[PDB]
């Protein structure tokens, strides 16, 4: 994250790092939606023009964590992971369109005070809180600027932008299953997610149920807090079907 | 730096 | 159906240093 702030102690329980077994290094974010099932972004496991083509044996999620490095003793919970489920028709070909992944944990994850899942919308929700100028949050471990690394769970508000203006600001080609958010340079405050945040959540309030919601899910940008550029992130109720379905028959 | 974590993770 | 809310936050009533931000940016 990028022009954000150190998060609060709990403030984002959902929150899940993704990590690479040997070399152990952060491989992304990810969020838990429930004790078994862990959401992040198909590129995260998938992207071949990286060579990107992980397994369930090359990683480890690790839940209720605040520091980065540090093996939070009596607070995470790391898990093994039993099944991963890439959407079929993510695209990383030409724009990351579909960019979602689902990962089944071996054993169920105990909830705590700092562990906990986050909602995900239903039609309603969407069409209530996917409004240009709504703000939503991003959190994760990532690069602190574009071009270090930060010691604990980073935290940034950002608005979501007009579809028109997020066309307007890339040459890439812009699908429904996206939405990009971030402030204009005009507006003068600044932030947005960068390598490392990664498959990571983008969350709303609702100020009907006050409850959380995952509506997004980190996935691309031109550069990271680059003016006049956006970040760009998974529409989460645009491919809530395929999240039941998997859910249903696994 | 990445601390280690407990052996039965693996 | 428990989601979304925060054992250290909404559990409690007690409000993160940010939240409100985002609130005030929901006006309808
Ligand atoms: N400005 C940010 N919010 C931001 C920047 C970078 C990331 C990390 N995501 C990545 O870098 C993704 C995964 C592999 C392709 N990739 C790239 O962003 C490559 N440029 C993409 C290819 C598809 C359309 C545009 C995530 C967020
Ligand atoms: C990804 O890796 C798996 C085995 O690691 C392989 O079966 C698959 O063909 C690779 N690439 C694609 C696009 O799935
Ligand atoms: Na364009
Ligand atoms: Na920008």
């Amino acid at each position: 994250i990028v022009e954000g702030s150190d998060a609060e102690i709990g403030m984002s329980p959902w929150q899940v790092m993704l990590f690479r077994k040997s070399p152990q290094e952060l491989l992304c974010g990810a969020s838990l939606i429930s004790d078994r099932w862990v959401l992040t972004a198909a590129h995260c496991l998938l992207y071949p023009p990286w060579d990107k083509n992980f397994t369930e044996n090359d990683l480890l999620v690790r839940i209720g964590k605040h520091s980065r490095t540090r093996y939070e003793r009596n607070i995470e919970k790391i898990s093994m992971l039993e099944k991963i489920y890439i959407h079929p028709r993510y695209n990383w070909r030409e724009n990351l369109d579909r960019d979602i992944a689902l990962m089944k944990l071996k054993k169920p994850v105990a909830f705590s005070d700092y562990i906990h899942p986050v909602c995900l919308p239903d039609r309603e929700t969407a069409a209530s809180l996917l409004q240009a100028g709504y703000k939503g949050r991003v959190t994760g471990w990532g690069n602190l600027k574009e071009t270090g690394q930060p010691s604990v769970l980073q935290v940034v508000n950002l608005p979501i932008v007009e579809r028109p203006v997020c066309k307007d600001s890339t040459r890439i080609r812009i699908t429904d299953n996206m939405f990009c958010a971030g402030y204009k340079p005009d507006e003068g405050k600044r932030g947005d997610a960068c390598e490392g945040d990664s498959g990571g959540p983008f969350v709303m309030k609702s100020p009907f149920n006050n409850r959380w919601y995952q509506m997004g899910i980190v996935s691309w940008g031109e550069g990271c807090d680059r003016d006049g550029k956006y970040g760009f992130y998974t529409h989460v109720f645009r491919l809530k079907k395929w999240i039941q379905k998997v859910i249903d028959q696994f | 730096d990445f601390e280690e974590i407990p052996e039965e993770y693996l | 159906a428990d989601c979304g809310l925060r054992p250290l936050f909404e559990k409690k009533s007690l409000e993160d240093k940010t939240e409100r931000e985002l609130l005030e940016s929901y006006i309808d």
